[PDB]
């Protein structure tokens, strides 16, 4: 038995993951030979902290919580990839595709919105080595790819861009240059993140697993215009495994 | 120090021939017998080393090794400039009309 | 940077009968998301007119 | 300027051999292309996808050539991709396919002459702006 | 913002000046009747 | 300041509002 | 060619090209003028010139 | 004596200094949360994301805007026309950044001027009076409801209804003359013949009443004291005014009878601007102004260019730079 | 918010309801000349 | 000279409040 469109719509029920039975404490064992791919990965996010800037020189700042503002669109979903076993039994997951991307806005206290390109783009993520089965204590840990919030089309309020748009301030047409470089420039940052993937529920019949996750990563830099935040990322997995 | 990337790009043979890394998949309209069939095929195995690269893509019949031959003068490569492939924008770029 | 280096009258007089934070998640203790409820300083000042 | 014959007069095949229209076919293959075409083609541009246009030039490098009567006649009969390689009769109005395009269905092989001779010279006295989009209007 | 100092002044006048002017001939024409 | 000032004239227009409305001179008939 | 003569052929010095709220000196928007910086040449890679 | 009696009796009375009356007590409530809301706003709320694609548009004051500039921004394109109320956002942060006050503020005021309307219906008749003043009015609310509620609905969204601003007000004319070529639309000319003929008249009524003055006063004193309120006789001679004014068209295109002409006042600007929102209103569902792009051609078949065609150069401008990061698709169809 | 919900139903549904029987309470019969 | 430039407003505002009061009362003096 199982929900439809019209069930979901419009309830919220379709930016959260599936859920793994709360009996579903098995294991999922590795054939060292057969292959196997991930045919669906689905990240849930649950809350989003932003990382203070501490203005003197030995105080490092915390990590404070945050406001979502951009409303139930945080969810990856669909994400699909290899699931690889290495010579040393440990498994890879190799990102091929899927919707691995939300843009997201936080608010910090004080009105500061902080956007950010949540994503897993590229991600390898790997185990232990000396796997051989998938369990309620196995981590996967990797690294994605965090590519500019906005791609290369996209023009500022002034009609600046990148790819695209006016190369100065044309409102300012007798205006000295060198003060507006940094906004008049655009870059196309391309940072890397951090995650873990921490099991905690295992369907050893069906293949699904599910737990938690931990993503650290930037925030958006406006195409150069200021610094970027550092972001961490809690949330729930859910991901179903196939033999290839 | 800050430098417009797709500007700087024009300046290189990106700004004159087909770059097999980098250009827009539309480009490969103008010569014939390359689109879409294996323009598909030259961008989802890019990135090449050199424009000879693209006759080692698998799965390719004499007749498609034969069109690419007849244009290799036709393409170059440069490095991927991230700001060009990002976002599918080698599929679609935004451009129309 | 506290309240009295930069030139706050009032808001220490809130301050000092309890009313610490704002509806804008800060409080002058230094403490991040707060929620103050109505009598922030926000609403203090509010009543004030009304 | 007119309409002249030298304007109305357009390649039949790519050996180079041409044809002339005449006035009324020009304007068959007008009125011909608004009933059949234009909802996709109106300028000569492919609002459902701006990278393949009529204008002659592109035509001329499609394979198999498309920029004679021949070609284009051809066409309308059995659609293919640009580079030939894969039949869009499933996709694109064709004789081929007027069962599921039924506004293909009553024409004629001189309409489709009509057609593919309005598209050729449409260029000759449009110039950028046939195939050029709303830059020219 | 880096807005117009003399604004400011402008402003001020530009209100005050007219309104002043009003008040005193309505004031000494109630006093009048 | 500027803010201060918009609101400021805004303000001064609804307490006029206020008082032409409220303590206008009254009509009289003939 | 005199500085002076220069000056004159520059669109900032054009009176049409105010702004009904722009106040003040035309000093205050280009600012004060040092010195004429030469007469600038373009040319592209044929070494055609170019206006 | 009865408690309800009494109620209804304050609620309808006839000496309360602003009546009241059954429409009032909906339109109060309404038009005072619409309008503090409002203020509120336009002070002090912080950007907002009008074209859903995370790009806020600030409008209030304290955000770097002055009164020509601000506005209470349209609510975000990603709710379109879903109901957006507070109790439906996880927080007033998030009701903020996808515009909730516009909602709010629209509809509080719809419900509050369609009272408006009512209570002039109303009064009029508890004082006995004839009673259509509030048809008259009804050609300004229409015209709210256009811009406000009808072209939102064809458009699929309140992203797209008119800003509550005085820059925001300029660019939706702009955008919508680049969409709906609405000069070129015979609605709204008609909807001009009704403002420009409604000031025109105006002007017309107003010297020729104040050219026939009777003269009543000194050269040191205001005319408008010799009017005193209430009394019975005219303040003016209608036939002086006829007299000239016929002679300076013709008799026949003068009016001698004070009631057509005052009718007459009443309808020319009332119509127009009918027809004017009956514009917004059928633009909304892109019926639009008459297309003359390229009619004119030459015996090649050249384009001969017309005014029309100028027109088009202008609108294709505007087309292509609005919302200039919110089209991935070669058609703006909405 | 759900208690900001429940008050301006209940609000709302009050005002309402004063306008619904103000009007049924006769209201033909508030004018200055003929009452019935 | 670098002095406060909402110096200006102060004065211009010190010298027209309380002047203008003084004429208006006394304008409504010399009416009655
Ligand atoms: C002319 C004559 C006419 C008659 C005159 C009538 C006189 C009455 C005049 C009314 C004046 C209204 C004043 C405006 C009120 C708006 C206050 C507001 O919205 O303020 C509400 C505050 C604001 O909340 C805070 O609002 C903040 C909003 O932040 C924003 O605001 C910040 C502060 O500016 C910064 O700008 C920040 O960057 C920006 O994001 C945060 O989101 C906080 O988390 C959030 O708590 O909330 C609170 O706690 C409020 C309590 C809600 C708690 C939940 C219980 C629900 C209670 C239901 C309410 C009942 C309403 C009464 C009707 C009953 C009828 C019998
Ligand atoms: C013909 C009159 C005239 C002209 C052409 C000039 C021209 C100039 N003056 Mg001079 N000036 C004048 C009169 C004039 N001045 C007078 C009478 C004074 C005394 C107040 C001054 C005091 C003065 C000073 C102190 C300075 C100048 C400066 C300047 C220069 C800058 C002008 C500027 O920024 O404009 C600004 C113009 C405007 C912003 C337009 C304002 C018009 C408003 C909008 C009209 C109001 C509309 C009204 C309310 C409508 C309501 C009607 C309805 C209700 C019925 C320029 C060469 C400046 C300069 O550079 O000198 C070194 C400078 O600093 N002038
Ligand atoms: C005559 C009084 C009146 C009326 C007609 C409205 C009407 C409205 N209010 Mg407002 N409102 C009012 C008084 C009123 N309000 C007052 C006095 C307050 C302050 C306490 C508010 C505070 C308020 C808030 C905070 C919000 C509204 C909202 C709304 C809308 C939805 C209401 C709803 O779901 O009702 C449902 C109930 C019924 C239809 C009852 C039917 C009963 C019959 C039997 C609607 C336009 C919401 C809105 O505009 O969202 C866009 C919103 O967010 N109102
Ligand atoms: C000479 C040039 C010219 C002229 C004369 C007009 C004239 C007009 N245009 Mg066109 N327009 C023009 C050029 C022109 N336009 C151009 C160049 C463009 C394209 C850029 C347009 C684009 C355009 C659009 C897109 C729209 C118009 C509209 C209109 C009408 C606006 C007035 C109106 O709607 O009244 C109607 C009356 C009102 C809107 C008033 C409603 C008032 C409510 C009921 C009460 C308000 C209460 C208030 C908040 C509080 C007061 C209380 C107080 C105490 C504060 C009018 C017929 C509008 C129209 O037809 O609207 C339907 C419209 O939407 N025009
Ligand atoms: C080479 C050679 C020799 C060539 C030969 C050329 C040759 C020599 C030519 C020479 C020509 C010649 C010698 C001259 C004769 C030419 C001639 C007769 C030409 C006609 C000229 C012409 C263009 C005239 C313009 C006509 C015109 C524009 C008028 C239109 C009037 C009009 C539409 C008005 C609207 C009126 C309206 C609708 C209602 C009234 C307005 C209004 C409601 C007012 C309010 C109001 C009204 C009242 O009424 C009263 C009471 C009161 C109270 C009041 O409130
Ligand atoms: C009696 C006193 C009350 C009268 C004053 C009332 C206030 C009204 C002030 C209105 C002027 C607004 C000025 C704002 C600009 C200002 O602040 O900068 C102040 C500007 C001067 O500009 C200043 O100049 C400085 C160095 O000189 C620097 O450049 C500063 O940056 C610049 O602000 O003032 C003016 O230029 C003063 C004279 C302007 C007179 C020319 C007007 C000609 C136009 C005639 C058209 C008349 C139209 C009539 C229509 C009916
Ligand atoms: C009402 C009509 C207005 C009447 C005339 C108004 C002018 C009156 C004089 C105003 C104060 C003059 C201050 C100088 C101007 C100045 O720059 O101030 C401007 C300063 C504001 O200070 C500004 O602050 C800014 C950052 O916020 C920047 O730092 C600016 O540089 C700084 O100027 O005004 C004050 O700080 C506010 C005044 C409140 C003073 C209360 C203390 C006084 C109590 C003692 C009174 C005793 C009276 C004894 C008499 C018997
Ligand atoms: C701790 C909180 C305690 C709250 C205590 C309760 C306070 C009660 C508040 C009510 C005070 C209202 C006084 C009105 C007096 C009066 O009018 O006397 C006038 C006379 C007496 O009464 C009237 O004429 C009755 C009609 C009242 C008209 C209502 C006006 C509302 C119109 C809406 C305005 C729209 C927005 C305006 C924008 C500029
Ligand atoms: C083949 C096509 C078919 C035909 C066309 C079909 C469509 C017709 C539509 C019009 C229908 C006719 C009704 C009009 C007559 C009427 O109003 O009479 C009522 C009054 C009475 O007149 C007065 O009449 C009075 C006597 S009595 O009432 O008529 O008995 C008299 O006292 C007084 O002096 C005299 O002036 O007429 C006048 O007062 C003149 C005013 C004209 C009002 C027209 C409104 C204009 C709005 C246009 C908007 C433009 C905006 C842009
Ligand atoms: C939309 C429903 C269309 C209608 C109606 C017609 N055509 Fe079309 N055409 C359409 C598409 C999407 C494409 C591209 C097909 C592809 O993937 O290659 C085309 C292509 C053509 C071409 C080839 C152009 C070239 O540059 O090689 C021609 C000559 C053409 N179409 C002609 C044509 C005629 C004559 C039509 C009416 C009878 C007609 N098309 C209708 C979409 C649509
Ligand atoms: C100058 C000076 C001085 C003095 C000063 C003063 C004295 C001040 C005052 C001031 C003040 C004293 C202020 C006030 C303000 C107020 C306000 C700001 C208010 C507002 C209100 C409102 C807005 C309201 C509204 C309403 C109504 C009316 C009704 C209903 C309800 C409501 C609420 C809505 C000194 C000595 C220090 C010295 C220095 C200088
Ligand atoms: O005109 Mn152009 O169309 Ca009606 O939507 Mn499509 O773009 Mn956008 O949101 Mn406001 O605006
Ligand atoms: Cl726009
Ligand atoms: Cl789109």
């Amino acid at each position: 038995q199982t929900l439809t469109y019209d069930d979901i719509v419009g309830t919220g029920l379709a930016n959260k993951c599936p859920t793994l039975d709360d009996t579903a404490r098995g294991a999922y064992p590795i054939d060292s030979s057969q292959t196997y791919r991930i045919a669906r990965l689905c990240l849930q996010p649950t809350t989003f902290l932003v990382k203070e800037e501490p203005k003197n020189k030995r105080q490092e700042a915390e990590f404070v919580p945050t406001k979502l503002v951009t409303r139930e669109t945080t969810s990856l979903d669909q994400i699909q990839g290899e699931l690889k076993v290495n010579s040393d039994g440990s498994l890879t997951f190799v990102e091929e595709d899927g919707i691995d991307f939300q843009p997201v806005t936080v608010q910090m206290a004080g009105g500061e919105r902080i956007p950010l390109l949540f994503t897993v783009k590229n991600l390898v993520a790997s185990t232990q080595p000396n796997v051989t089965s998938i369990t309620t204590s196995t981590d996967f840990k990797g690294e994605f790819n965090v590519p500019s919030y906005r791609t290369a089309n996209f023009l500022d309020p002034k009609g600046r861009g990148l790819a695209s748009g006016y190369d100065s301030a044309i409102a300012l047409p007798q205006a000295k240059e060198e003060e507006l470089a940094r906004a008049n420039v655009k870059r196309f940052s391309l940072t890397k993140g951090q995650i873990s993937l921490n099991v905690a529920k295992v369907d050893g019949r069906t293949g699904e697993i599910a737990g938690t996750f931990e993503s650290e990563q930037l925030s958006d830099d406006d195409m150069g215009a200021h610094e970027p935040h550092e972001v961490k990322i809690q949330g729930v997995f859910y991901a179903s495994i196939e033999p290839a | 120090e800050l430098v417009n990337v797709v500007d700087e790009k024009l300046g290189t043979a990106y700004g004159e021939k087909i770059d097999l890394n980098n250009t827009n998949i539309a480009a490969f309209i103008q010569y014939r017998g390359l689109y879409p069939t294996l323009a598909k095929l030259i961008v989802k195995n890019a990135p090449y080393e050199s424009v000879e690269d693209v006759l080692n893509i698998p799965g390719l019949t004499e007749r498609q090794k034969q069109i690419l031959r007849e244009n290799l003068e036709h393409f170059t490569v440069t490095e991927v400039e991230t700001a060009l492939v990002e976002g599918g924008d080698r599929y679609n770029n935004g451009l129309y009309k | 940077n506290p309240m009295w280096r930069q030139g706050m009258f009032v808001l220490p007089f809130m301050a000092r009968l309890g009313v610490t934070g704002s509806w804008s998640g800060w409080s002058i203790t230094g403490e991040t998301g707060i929620d103050p409820g109505f009598w922030s300083f926000e609403g203090v000042a509010l009543a004030h007119i009304v | 300027a007119e309409l002249t014959p030298e304007v109305l007069t357009v390649p039949l095949n790519s050996e180079g051999k041409t044809i002339t229209l005449t006035e009324k076919q020009y304007l068959e293959g007008k009125r011909l292309f608004q009933y059949a075409c234009a909802s996709c083609h109106v300028g000569g541009i492919t609002k459902t996808n701006p990278s393949l246009d009529l204008r002659t030039e592109t035509l001329a490098l499609a394979t198999p050539p498309r920029d004679n009567i021949e070609g284009l006649v051809d066409y309308m009969k059995n659609p293919t991709t640009y580079d030939g390689e894969q039949e869009i009769a499933e996709v694109h109005p064709s004789l081929r396919s007027a069962d599921i395009f039924p506004k293909m269905r009553n024409l004629t092989e001189k309409d489709l002459v009509a057609i593919a001779g309005h598209i050729l010279v449409e260029p000759k006295i449009l110039g950028d702006k046939w195939g050029g989009g709303k830059v020219y209007y | 913002m880096e807005v117009n100092q003399l604004g400011l002044i402008a402003t001020a006048l530009f209100v005050l000046v007219p309104s002043v002017f009003l008040i005193i001939l309505y004031v000494q024409t109630e006093s009048q009747q | 300041m500027e803010t201060i000032t918009y609101v400021f004239i805004f303000a001064c227009i609804i307490a006029l509002f206020f008082f032409a409305i409220f303590f206008r001179e009254p009509p009289r008939i003939t | 060619i005199p500085e002076k003569l220069a000056f004159y052929d520059y669109i900032g010095n054009n009176p049409a090209k105010g702004g009904l709220f722009r106040t003040g000196p035309m000093n205050k928007g280009d600012g004060i003028a040092q010195a004429w910086k030469g007469h600038a040449v373009f040319r592209n890679k044929e070494g055609e010139e170019l206006f | 004596a009865n408690l309800w009696e009494r109620f209804c009796n304050w609620v309808t009375s006839t000496d309360n200094r602003l009546y009241v009356g059954w429409f009032g007590v909906i339109m109060i409530p309404t038009l005072l949360a619409a309008t503090i809301c409002f203020v509120i706003a336009f002070i002090a709320a912080p950007p907002v994301d009008i074209d859903g694609i995370r790009e806020p548009v600030s409008g209030s004051l304290l955000y770097g805007n002055n009164i020509i500039t601000g506005a209470v921004v349209p609510s975000s394109n990603a709710i379109g026309l879903h109901f957006y109320p507070i109790w439906e956002a996880a927080s007033l942060d998030e009701w903020l950044y996808n515009g909730g006050p516009y909602q709010l503020i629209i509809f509080h005021f719809l419900l509050g001027a369609s009272c408006y309307m009512g209570r002039q219906w109303e009064l009029s008749y508890r004082l006995g009076m004839r009673p259509w003043i509030c048809v008259a009015y009804s050609a300004p609310l229409a015209s709210a409801f256009a811009v406000f509620l009808i072209y939102p609905i064809g458009q699929g969204s309140f992203s797209d209804g008119m800003p509550l601003g005085i820059s925001g007000t300029f660019n939706f004319m702009i955008v919508f003359q680049a969409e709906h070529n609405i000069l070129m639309h015979p609605f709204h000319q008609l909807g001009v013949a009704g403002v420009f003929g409604g000031a025109l008249f105006c002007a017309m009524h107003g010297s020729l009443v104040t050219s026939s003055l009777i003269r009543e006063t000194t050269e040191t004193e205001s005319a408008n004291y010799g009017y005193k309120f209430g009394q019975e006789e005219e303040t003016y001679n209608i036939v002086a005014a006829h007299g000239y004014f016929g002679r300076l068209i013709f008799q026949y295109a003068s009016f001698n009878n004070s009631r057509s002409l005052h009718f007459f006042l009443a309808a020319w600007p009332v119509v127009g601007v009918w027809f004017t929102a009956l514009g917004i209103s059928t633009m909304a569902f892109n019926l639009n102004g008459f297309n003359f792009n390229h009619s004119v051609i030459d015996a090649k078949g050249n384009v001969i260019n017309t005014w029309a065609d100028i027109i088009n150069r202008a609108n294709l401008g505007m087309e292509v730079m609005h919302e200039r990061n919110a089209h991935n698709f070669p058609l703006d169809l909405a | 918010m759900e208690t900001l919900k429940i008050t301006v139903y209940i609000v709302v549904t009050f005002f309402v309801l004063l306008f619904v029987f103000g009007f049924l309470s006769g209201d033909p019969a508030r004018n200055p000349k003929r009452k019935d």
